[PDB]
RNA sequence: AGGACCGAACCGACUAAUGUUGAAAAAUUAGCGGAUGACUUGUGGCUGGGGGUGAAAGGCCAAUCAAACCGGGAGAUAGCU
RNA sequence: GCUCGCCGGAAGACCAAGGGUUCCUGUCCAACGUUAAUCGGGGCAGGGUGAGUCGACCCCUAAGGCGAGGCCGAAAGGCGUAGUCGAUGGGAAACAGGUUAAUAUUCCUGUACUUGGUGUUACUGCGAAGGGGGGACGGAGAAGGCUAUGUUGGCCGGGCGACGGUUGUCCCGGUUUAAGCGUGUAGGCUGGUUUUCCAGGCAAAUCCGGAAAAUCAAGGCUGAGGCGUGAUGACGAGGCACUACGGUGCUGAAGCAACAAAUGCCCUGCUUCCAGGAAAAGCCUCUAAGCAUCAGGUAACAUCAAAUCGUACCCCAAACCGACACAGGUGGUCAGGUAGAGAAUACCAAGGCGCUUGAGAGAACUCGGGUGAAGGAACUAGGCAAAAUGGUGCCGUAACUUCGGGAGAAGGCACGCUGAUAUGUAGGUGAGGUCCCUCGCGGAUGGAGCUGAAAUCAGUCGAAGAUACCAGCUGGCUGCAACUGUUUAUUAAAAACACAGCACUGUGCAAACACGAAAGUGGACGUAUACGGUGUGACGCCUGCCCGGUGCCGGAAGGUUAAUU
């Protein structure tokens, strides 16, 4: 059947990428804590 | 004219519909075309705040001179034409000086009719004026509520305002509801009735025309759980209270209006 | 007009294959491996000067670096442009 | 002409058998309903949790819903096992 | 390699989305592959994606987003103006043939096209952030004209048949050619031209709109296809030379017609209906400020430029979404033959496959199927399941009905092949030839050739002629719900929800109401023939009594009564 999961890179990168997340004050608490964590990757971007 | 369908089908049986060969057939005057995209009664939060829209046919927005300015300037009516954002026609003018406009038509109005605004205008179908120069008594549509404004007040289809009375600077009016108001005497309205009064006698016939029209279905509150309105739950058909809106507002009797700003230009009430 | 120094940064190596010799003895097209961010025309001008012969068209691409393993690593090849530079059929560089 | 008719694609899901450590965390096979419409489908967009949306089943909101998920208050409290 | 089997509106082909080297070549078989493996989408190494014309980028906007100032908000922020982004839509230009192990509309050959810059020559009113035109738009239906494509014939090359016959009214194969450029055709739309005047187009306008004459009565815009050319070229069945047996190389016949024909093209057309059917730029054209023997523009001609990014491969799937090499899911395009109404279905073509454990045996029992004496629902909660019906034409068809229906009611008859009517009919298409004119892609006639149903009469085979596949069971009484729809994704599809219709009630517009500390927004660019809420639920005949209780509506004499004083 029909997964939940469809992929498009559009979507993806207009909801979860960088600037998606620099945009409000709340993804960008959240890019601090994940560089605070210290993970390789910052969002879906790449 | 008023056909109603022979019963070649369900969907068809209790179908009335409302034809006039007299409107115009092909497209509309394009310069005075608009978009008005649909809402779907959603606002500018997303949020819907009128329910039941969503929908229908797509419709091209025609601006309609409701404020009747060009005055001194003979027209004529050029053809009636079929609108969709409203229940009336509309009449298509040629200004003597080559400019043309959108207006309400009103009945017995056809091609090639004369009509004139201002002050110094006749008194006649289609003929604006202020209502300081229309005799008492008159019968009028596309009245302003304020002069210069527009007209805001008897536009629908088969409408018509009643001059009352005319005392000093103001004029009292009988609604179509039947309230009597008080208007400014220089706001201007135009003579005679808005034509097209044979659209109450139409009859949809199926649910898919109502669809046509964006009107999406009404679900009764009775037919609900407790949780999403307060008519909802029951082992069975029950219901044991006074009826109320979705929000818990009696819905039967309970008046809303509150507006002691414009409470001084209403006579007397519909009641 | 392309300084002497960027055209003596931009040319690379020279491609070798079954391919670029086929190139170089059927169409007279040597094959090259140029900068990832150098143009048609500053190839071809550097082409003109450093080999001192005459091209009319230049053809690239762009060759993506294939991921590997080393040791069980996780590793990746460079991306690298190539150009297929024609020659003016008498020149034989 | 038609929310007309029979019937493929397409959309759905009425019966039965199989399967139930499945080929499949909802399918297969034989039949079944709609099939120019209140139809169906691609792409993108908006509505955010006592909130949304709901032709209304407390349905659905990422295999989760009489109050999602993730982190925190947090070693909540547990006359109970 | 030879046979056999399977798909062939797909299990072939080509793409988008998604993936990202899975592509090709050499090599290796530890692990991975549900077995082995010399094989692999596995390991390792190397190679492979070539663009002015395809796409992105770019220009333009939709929904929507962001948003200088601004309005609003304890703060964080919210909304929004000018703007600026945002494709799933509008905007310039390339085709055929060849070629690699792997790319090709990108390389090569042949033949084309577009936009823009600079220059030179010749003529000249050029000029926008402003005006106008255009771009520019729905559903359904009908007809004609075409092509894609196919079939047959002519032509050309080859054949004379493993077993009776096969020099013919025989067998096999081929018989292809683009964009561009000229022609402007079937057809579609529109009356032209030249003057004078004007309350309109935020000012000006020579443009658009309006008005009045004169003049001719045909001019203009659009347009599939064909024809010519492109092409003395390319491709070509087959032959002949090597083969390193993978194929390379050379040559090269015919390359015509008729009929049939799309759901594709003319056609964004035409007819018709209501539910009345984007935007903005490119584009064409008006002028304002301003330049004015200059700039600028028109035409021609030469010359330069057209960057950058993608391009491999899979793509109804072993490479995407489902933990798997998973009977699941996944948008668009292409569309041969025989039969058939058909994109159903059966067998095939092109093409692609035999599904990554096999070998035996031929117990019970399970699963999926076929047949069955006599009986025929006796089974069972229940005809569950199965059996049955099933096509076209024609005859015929009841109660009841809202006059449409019911109805494919029910029921029945015919149906293959051969000959004749008729060496091939009705119809369709249509060459020659004759003639007419404003000479053409004209017109009138004329009919060779090609194609071609259906019916009647007579014969004839079989148990059986709608012979396979495919393909309604029918009727009688009654409950509920008017009907088509909708619903518990994953045990409920219903009598539940919705519905057209009906009633009550609120709402006078800065509407009621809803979302929001607010600003605002929706309702609505609507205005009581409108909008919101509530109940009922097509239609027909109707809808009785009670205002004590609770709610709402109205009233304001009297009692009681807050802050405050
Ligand atoms: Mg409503
Ligand atoms: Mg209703
Ligand atoms: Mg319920
Ligand atoms: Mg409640
Ligand atoms: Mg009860
Ligand atoms: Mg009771
Ligand atoms: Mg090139
Ligand atoms: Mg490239
Ligand atoms: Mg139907
Ligand atoms: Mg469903
Ligand atoms: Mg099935
Ligand atoms: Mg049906
Ligand atoms: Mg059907
Ligand atoms: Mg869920
Ligand atoms: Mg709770
Ligand atoms: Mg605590
Ligand atoms: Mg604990
Ligand atoms: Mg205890
Ligand atoms: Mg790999
Ligand atoms: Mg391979
Ligand atoms: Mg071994
Ligand atoms: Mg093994
Ligand atoms: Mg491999
Ligand atoms: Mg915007
Ligand atoms: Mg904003
Ligand atoms: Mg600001
Ligand atoms: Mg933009
Ligand atoms: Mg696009
Ligand atoms: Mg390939
Ligand atoms: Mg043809
Ligand atoms: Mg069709
Ligand atoms: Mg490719
Ligand atoms: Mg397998
Ligand atoms: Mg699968
Ligand atoms: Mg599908
Ligand atoms: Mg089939
Ligand atoms: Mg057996
Ligand atoms: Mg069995
Ligand atoms: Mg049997
Ligand atoms: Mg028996
Ligand atoms: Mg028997
Ligand atoms: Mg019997
Ligand atoms: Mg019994
Ligand atoms: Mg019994
Ligand atoms: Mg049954
Ligand atoms: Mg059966
Ligand atoms: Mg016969
Ligand atoms: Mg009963
Ligand atoms: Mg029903
Ligand atoms: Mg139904
Ligand atoms: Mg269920
Ligand atoms: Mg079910
Ligand atoms: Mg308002
Ligand atoms: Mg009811």
């Amino acid at each position: 059947m029909k997964r939940t999961f469809q992929p498009s890179v559009l979507k993806r990168n207009r909801s979860h990428g960088f600037r998606a997340r620099m945009a409000t004050k709340n993804g960008r608490q959240v890019l601090a804590r994940r560089r605070a964590k210290g993970r390789a990757r910052l969002t879906v971007s790449k | 004219a008023v056909v109603k369908c022979k019963p070649t089908s369900p969907g068809r049986r209790h179908v009335v519909k409302v034809v006039n060969p007299e409107l115009h057939k092909g497209k509309p005057f394009a310069p005075l075309l608009e978009k008005n995209s649909k809402s779907g009664g959603r606002n500018n939060n997303g949020r819907i705040t009128t329910r039941h829209i969503g929908g229908g046919h797509k419709q091209a927005y025609r601006i309609v001179d409701f404020k009747r300015n060009k005055d001194g300037i003979p027209a004529v009516v050029e053809r009636l034409e079929y609108d969709p954002n409203r229940s009336a026609n509309i009449a298509l003018v040629l200004y003597k000086d080559g400019e043309r406009r959108y207006i309400l038509a009103p009945k017995g109005l056809k091609a090639g009719d004369q009509i004139q605004s201002g002050v110094d205008a006749a008194i006649k179908p289609g003929n604006t004026l202020p209502m300081r120069n229309i005799p008492v008594g008159s019968t009028v549509h596309n009245v302003e509520m304020k002069p210069g404004k527009g007209g805001q007040l008897a536009r629908s289809a088969g409408t018509y305002v009643q001059i009352v009375a005319r005392d000093g600077a103001y004029v009292t009016l009988r609604l179509r509801s039947g309230e009597m108001r008080k208007v400014e005497a220089d706001c201007r309205a135009t003579l005679g009735e808005v034509g097209n009064a044979e659209h109450m006698l139409r009859v949809l016939g199926k649910a898919g025309a109502a669809r046509w029209r964006g009107v999406r279905p009404t679900v009764r509150g009775t037919a609900m759980n407790p949780v999403d309105h307060p008519h909802g739950g029951g082992e069975g058909r029950n219901f044991g209270k006074h009826p109320v809106t979705p929000w818990g507002v009696q819905t039967k009797g309970k008046k809303t209006r509150s507006n002691k700003r414009t409470d001084k230009f209403i006579v007397r009430r519909r009641s | 007009m392309i300084r002497e120094e960027r055209l003596l940064k931009v040319l690379r190596a020279p491609h070798v294959s079954e391919k670029a010799s086929t190139a170089m003895e059927k169409s007279n097209t040597i094959v090259l491996k140029v900068a990832k961010d150098a143009t048609k025309a500053e190839i071809k001008a550097a082409v003109q000067k450093l080999f001192e012969v005459e091209v009319e068209v230049v053809n690239t691409l762009v060759v993506k670096g294939k991921v590997k393993r080393h040791g069980q690593r996780i590793g990746r090849r460079s991306d690298w442009k190539k150009a297929y530079v024609t020659l003016k059929e008498g020149q034989n560089l």
